């Protein structure tokens, strides 16, 4: 329960 | 099963991205696979 990421849409 | 340094990381998205930050991964595949 810890990202520093963005979600993708690809 | 994942090496350790993963979590699984589910958004309503409703797709699942998989962390680890070493090298900071951030993908749609397992990184088991």
């Amino acid at each position: 329960t810890s990202s520093d990421p963005g979600s993708p849409f690809q | 099963e994942l090496p350790e340094g993963y979590e699984q990381r589910t958004t309503v998205q409703g797709q699942v991205y998989f962390l680890h930050t070493q090298t900071g991964v951030s993908t749609w595949h397992d990184p088991r696979i």
